[PDB]
């Protein structure tokens, strides 16, 4: 039943009915509070709906259930950067790189956050890391 | 100890000017992912730094002593709780001293003669200091006549040439200012970037 409302929230997101999809992910969380998939999908929908701090709360709830999800820590870094918390985003992108050192997106985004924070030394190291990962 | 060098593949050559400074940098290095921490004896009261970091061994850290020039320095290191002794030179008294105490010792070697002197003392793992000068081609030239020898370069190792060292067949690498210099945030971030960089070199 929990995965049924998740699958409902997915289909609603295929048709871009995002607010209704978030309500479906909410009902699936009401069913199974430990559905880490429903929490991660809810944070992605809330991020698209620009309910930013509500999305970061959902990303943190999913990470508490899945401690080693590199894409979850990465998407949390996206929301924290859009929220302005550059220090929190840099620590989140660092956890995503510690989990998956092959994430070229997390390395480039960490270089953007560190450059905006002022760490030109650390940002250049993260940029060279993203260039070595992605040959493009 | 060789099982841990092959495991974490990076050592933090930690230099500082005070016990408060060395302890802060060691915590940031460990939070960054580097488990092998080498507390140099150029730090004032380096034995006090190693002993006051005994709680990190419960987390899973390996605290050792670096730049050990004298025998009298070696006791204060071992008695403080150092798990491995490191020196930039080859000393025959220190090698036999850690031999009988039961502590792993890594002497500093730069010449094939000095490596033979250290092999006759039983050392198969050597510190290549300074790797800034001899280069990775030194490690490649020693794989022929000395195939049972493993190296740990120190000095002249950055994120640019860390793949150059591991390509030559080094066991681990020791990083100094390119990892330890900076604020606790910059040190933790530098450790994560070096851990991810080495993870991309040994793939």
């Amino acid at each position: 039943m929990a995965l049924a409302y998740v699958m409902l929230g997915l289909l609603l997101s295929l048709l871009n009915r995002l607010s209704l999809a978030a309500e479906a992910y909410k009902k699936a969380i009401e069913l199974d509070p430990n559905d880490a998939l429903a929490w991660l999908l809810l944070g992605s929908v809330l991020e698209k709906l620009k309910r930013l701090d509500e999305a970061a709360e959902a990303y943190k709830k999913a990470i508490e259930l899945k401690p080693n999800d590199a894409s979850a820590w990465k998407e949390l870094g996206k929301v924290l950067e859009k929220l302005g918390r550059l220090d929190e985003a840099a620590k989140a992108y660092a956890e995503a790189i510690k989990l998956d050192p092959s994430d070229a997106e997390a390395a480039k985004e960490l270089g953007k956050v560190l450059e905006k924070l002022g760490q030109l030394e650390l940002a250049e190291r993260a940029y060279q890391l993203a260039i070595e990962l992605d040959p493009n | 100890m060789e099982e841990l060098f092959k495991k974490h593949k990076i050592v933090a050559v930690l230099r500082a000017n005070s016990v408060e400074e060395a302890k802060e940098k060691a915590l940031a290095v460990f939070r960054g992912g580097v488990h092998l921490i080498e507390i140099t004896f150029t730090v004032p009261d380096a034995d006090t730094v190693i002993k006051e970091l005994s709680f990190l061994k419960e987390k899973g850290a390996i605290i050792g002593a670096g730049t050990v020039t004298s025998l009298e320095q070696c006791q204060k290191a071992v008695e403080s709780g150092a798990e491995f002794i490191v020196s930039p030179h080859l000393d025959p008294e220190i090698s036999k001293f850690c031999k009988i105490n039961g502590v792993f010792y890594m002497p500093g070697v730069m010449t094939p003669t000095e490596l033979v002197k250290a092999m006759k003392l039983g050392h198969t793992i050597l510190k290549l200091f300074p790797g800034e000068v001899v280069g990775p081609q030194f490690v490649k030239a020693m794989k022929g006549p000395f195939p049972n020898v493993k190296f740990v370069p120190t000095g002249g190792v950055n994120d640019q040439n860390v793949c150059e060292w591991f390509k030559a067949g080094v066991l681990a690498v020791g990083v100094g200012s390119a990892l330890v210099k900076g604020t606790p945030e910059q040190v933790e971030m530098l450790a994560v970037l070096f851990v991810a960089k080495i993870a991309g070199c040994t793939e």
